[PDB]
């Protein structure tokens, strides 16, 4: 059951180098007929392949991008990786691990990219990481005798993108709804999650809001 | 080296969609097409010029003709609401993908936003700051301006205001933030969140109470 | 500056043999130990020079021939041969200078359900002259009452589809076919070593 996981860090400085790792789990990275690739796609534009590489560290390059990528295959780890040295802007992307299936000697995209990790976002920003504030958002004085209310955490001031929030340590996922988060002037982010909950259920169960953001290793539960 | 693609195409519902592609090479090399939907990775659709992997629906069909090959998606569902990506290989074999189209459904249910306003927390508050939030979402077509009032009064600083964005199910949502100082969200009798959806206005209204 | 090989050899795509595709190679340095590296994926046999001395040659141009053909038809991919691939499709010289390599492509060529997209000539006239193609769709008349461009009894439709599917025997079975031709003529030379 191929399946794909990237890893790799969130924030990178300027001409710092971008190191990646993609997991294969459900084969084996051996596959004669794999070609393990790189795609990229700078946020609101399109897709780029960055290179591919054989169980065997035949790596195939981009060339906008040869000078400065390097790959490889840990066989014994069932992995492979991929390094782009001089980070500028301009690889602010998501980066996406897939699977090239083709066939030998050099059909490395021959059946198309048919199976693709789901992307680890990459920012390349000389900014420092900054963990976000929380406050509660207190449920209304709705006047519904049935009816509903809202209530929501407000992820205040935090850097790098992305951000999860859980409700009840992911015991409640009906009727919650998190936002795209905003880019404020001074370059940090905000957001709101807001779950819709029973105004009769309203003082017994109590309702906690997780605020995960892993680039600053930070946790806040609130309310 | 460039596929060209055209940046939208839209189509009325059940009836038929083409997004067409041309680049010098593709004599010498297949198509392949992915679909994108927001946020989430691509899913390739075709492979070489008319494959359909396993779990794609028949009304995804490749055809070829010279220096254009050409996506067709029989019979149009809001779901097929994507972008789709062509994708083949330079003279070399150098991977290449077109820059996308969008496709739009027309003739979609309009559907007005429903409003949601948050004044400052205590919490927040006693922190020396006021923050108003208002949420804004399930709306169609995907456009919004938002204005906030003090009182009756436009404001007009510390307002920032998302680009809407195509949510779960095939609509919209957006939010708006309002900063202030903890005076102004005291010395005034109510801030309110007007948004404006087609020809709609719904205002939600916040007061210092308590 | 050098020569587009791996245009032929790494194509995705490959002409069916009677739309045969023809590249020319020239004005570029020719390193055909790119090609030699590779000799594990292909069968190759050469004519009128030593496949080894390639690099040491100097020719006013290079052609590259690529097509799709059943493998046990590869044989007519020679000098005088005969039959349907030789006569009405593709034909060599008998005094051909140059190589003829080949890859077996089930795997790329070959699906469950088969695979009609590789076309062959199978009725002509005349047999083809050497490097002649024949694009023409028009129905042949056999028997004595005119065809009106009208497919049926006598008159056939002078193209006919491949049907590959993985399970067919070895020869039964589709193979990429690329012909270098190496041409000295008069005026200046051009591709070298
Ligand atoms: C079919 O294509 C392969 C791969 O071609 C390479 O990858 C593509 C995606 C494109 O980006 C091409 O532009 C690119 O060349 C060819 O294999 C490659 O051959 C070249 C030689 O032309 C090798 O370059 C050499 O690399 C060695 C060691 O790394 C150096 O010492 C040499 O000076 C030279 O730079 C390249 O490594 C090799 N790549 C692989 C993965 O093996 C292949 O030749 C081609 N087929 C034919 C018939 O040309």
């Amino acid at each position: 059951q191929l399946q794909l996981q990237e890893s790799g860090p969130g924030l990178v400085k300027p001409s710092e180098t971008l190191s990646l790792t993609c997991t294969v789990s459900g084969a084996s990275i051996t596959s004669s007929d794999s070609y393990w690739g790189w795609i990229r796609q700078p946020p609101g534009k399109g897709l780029e392949w960055i290179g591919s590489i054989y169980y065997t560290g035949s790596a195939y390059k981009s060339p906008p991008l040869k000078s400065r990528v390097t790959m490889s295959v840990d066989t014994s780890k069932n992995q492979f990786s991929l390094k782009v040295t001089s980070l500028t802007a301009a690889d602010t992307a998501v980066y996406y691990c897939a699977r090239g299936r083709g066939s030998p000697p050099h059909y490395y995209f021959y059946f198309g990219l048919d199976v693709w990790g789901q992307g680890t976002t990459v920012s390349v920003s000389l900014a420092s990481t900054k963990g976000p504030s929380v406050f509660p958002l207190a449920p209304s004085s709705k006047s519904t005798s049935g009816g509903t209310a809202a209530l929501g955490c407000l992820v205040k001031d935090y850097f790098p993108e992305p951000v999860t929030v859980s409700w009840n340590s992911g015991a409640l996922t009906s009727g919650v709804h998190t936002f795209p988060a905003v880019l404020q002037s001074s370059g940090l982010y905000s957001l709101s999650s807001v779950v819709t909950v029973p105004s009769s259920s309203l003082g017994t169960q109590t309702y906690i809001c997780n605020v995960n953001h892993k680039p600053s290793n930070t946790k806040v539960d609130k309310k | 080296y460039e596929l060209t693609q055209p940046p939208s195409v839209s189509v009325s519902p059940g009836q038929t969609a083409t997004i067409t592609c041309s680049g010098t090479a593709l004599p010498n090399h297949y198509a392949y097409w992915y679909q994108q939907k927001p946020g989430q990775a691509p899913v390739l659709v075709i492979y070489t010029d008319n494959e359909r992997p396993s779990g794609i629906p028949e009304r995804f069909s490749g055809s070829t003709s010279g220096t254009t090959v050409t996506l067709t998606i029989s019979g149009v569902q809001a779901e097929d609401e994507a972008d789709y990506y062509c994708q083949s290989a330079d003279s070399n074999a150098n991977v290449v993908f077109g820059g996308g189209t969008k496709l739009t459904v027309l003739g979609q249910p309009k559907a007005a936003p429903s409003v949601t306003l948050f004044p400052p927390s205590s919490e927040e508050l006693q922190a020396n700051k006021a923050t108003l939030v208002c949420l804004i979402s399930d709306f169609y077509p995907g456009a919004v301006t938002v204005a906030w009032k003090a009182d009756s009064s436009p404001v007009k600083a510390g307002v920032e205001t998302t680009t809407p964005s195509k949510q779960s199910n095939n609509k919209y949502a957006a939010s708006s933030y309002l900063s202030l100082t903890p005076e102004q969200w005291k010395s005034h009798r109510s801030y309110s969140c007007q948004v404006t959806h087609e020809g709609s206005t719904v205002e939600k209204t916040v007061a210092p109470t308590e | 500056n050098l020569c587009p090989f791996d245009e032929v050899f790494n194509a995705t795509r490959f002409a069916s043999v009677y739309a045969w595709n023809r590249k020319r190679i020239s004005n570029c340095v020719a390193d055909y130990s790119v090609l030699y590296n590779l000799a594990p994926f292909f069968t190759f046999k050469c004519y009128g020079v030593s496949p080894t001395k390639l690099n040491d040659l100097c020719f006013t141009n290079v052609y590259a021939d690529s097509f799709v053909i059943r493998g046990d038809e590869v044989r007519q991919i020679a000098p005088g041969q005969t039959g349907n691939i030789a006569d009405y499709n593709y034909k060599l010289p008998d005094d051909f200078t140059g190589c003829v390599i080949a890859w077996n492509s089930n795997k790329l060529d070959s699906k469950v359900s088969g695979n009609y997209n590789y076309l062959y000539r199978l009725f002509r006239k005349s047999n083809l002259k050497p490097f002649e193609r024949d694009i023409s769709t028009e129905i042949y008349q056999a028997g004595n009452k005119p065809c009106n461009g009208v497919a049926g009894f006598n008159c056939y439709f002078p193209l006919r589809s491949y049907s590959f599917r993985p399970t067919y025997g070895v020869g039964h079975q589709p193979y990429r076919v690329v012909v270098l031709s190496f041409e000295l003529l008069h005026p200046a030379a051009t591709v070298c070593g």
